[PDB]
């Protein structure tokens, strides 16, 4: 099931 | 220069690649601010352009629902971007705490967010990193004003001229055109608004997978749905605005201006 979690930004492809 | 003389650092609010954000007090004024402290010892020409761009973009934007830059101070080995302190914490925390917003509270929230994004776009600024973690609350009293923050990934665009400006943003909020590595501009912000509004109404995101490749597949395909029970009571006009924001093709995606005139926002 989908959850609301904190997520870091990217500056290039990972 | 003049940060060491006038200002006093206190606790960390967050940390980045070669930067930290700390509460500071301009001593003689008795006024507190949030200071972004970038370490400038051996930065690339690129890294200098990005710092000057963030400073320039932040100086450009004067709006009730955008965090204001107070000052930009260049010292030996350290740069200080000094912003009005927002004390009510991240929109993210509030959603988790309340679980979700009522359509009235959600509408008032996304209205202020869209008025901020509209101003950005009119000034030729694309944020690229809209999400609940980058929206701050003016106070802890429910119904406080929201403020768009953190323009570290923001770009300058020349009118409606758009292009491939590189891969930047936050996985769950990334637009399909950025993941396809196609030309993009202002519409990537309205896709993020779509993700934020979905989160506001039922308290979880429209795109989630433990496997990032699969998350990106879902996003590129616009493979979201409105499951029971939390969508059972939601109005179709709320689902309509989300649908017009979560439109795969940026040409036909609703603009900030257009969204502000949607019955769900305006007749309200
Ligand atoms: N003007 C401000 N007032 C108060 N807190 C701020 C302000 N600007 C940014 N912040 C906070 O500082 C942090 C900025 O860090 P960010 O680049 O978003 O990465 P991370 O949140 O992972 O540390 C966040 O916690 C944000 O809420
Ligand atoms: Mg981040
Ligand atoms: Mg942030």
């Amino acid at each position: 099931r989908n959850k609301l979690r904190r997520q870091h930004s990217y500056d290039t492809f990972v | 220069t003049r940060f060491t003389e006038e200002y006093q650092l206190f606790e960390e609010l967050g940390k980045g690649a070669f930067s930290v954000v700390r509460r500071c007090v301009k001593v003689l004024a008795g006024q507190e601010y949030a200071a972004k402290i970038i370490n400038t010892k051996k930065l690339s020409a690129r890294d200098h352009q990005k710092l000057e761009r963030e400073a320039r973009i932040c100086r450009l934007l004067k709006h009730p629902n955008i965090v204001r830059l107070h000052d930009s101070i260049s010292e030996e080995g350290h740069h200080y971007l000094i912003f009005d302190l927002v004390t009510g914490g991240e929109l993210f925390e509030d959603i988790v705490a309340r679980e979700y917003y009522s359509e009235a509270d959600a509408s008032h929230c996304i209205q202020q967010i869209l008025e901020a994004v509209l101003h950005c776009h009119q000034m030729g600024v694309v944020h690229r990193n809209l999400k609940p973690e980058n929206l701050l609350l003016a106070s802890k009293l429910k119904g406080a004003a929201v403020k768009l923050a953190d323009f570290g990934l923001a770009i300058e665009v020349e009118g409606e001229q758009q292009a491939w400006f590189g891969f930047a943003g936050t996985p769950g909020y990334l637009s399909p055109e950025v993941l396809r590595k196609d030309p993009y501009g202002k519409p990537v912000d309205l896709w993020a608004c779509g993700v934020i509004l979905y989160i506001l109404l039922v308290g979880y995101p429209p795109f989630w997978d433990e496997d990032q490749h699969r998350l990106y597949k879902q996003i590129k395909a616009g493979a979201y749905d409105f499951p029971s029970p939390e969508w059972d009571t939601v109005t179709p006009e709320a689902k309509d605005l989300i649908n017009k924001m979560l439109t795969i093709n940026p040409s036909k995606r609703i603009t900030a201006a257009e969204a502000l005139k949607h019955p769900w926002i305006s007749h309200r």
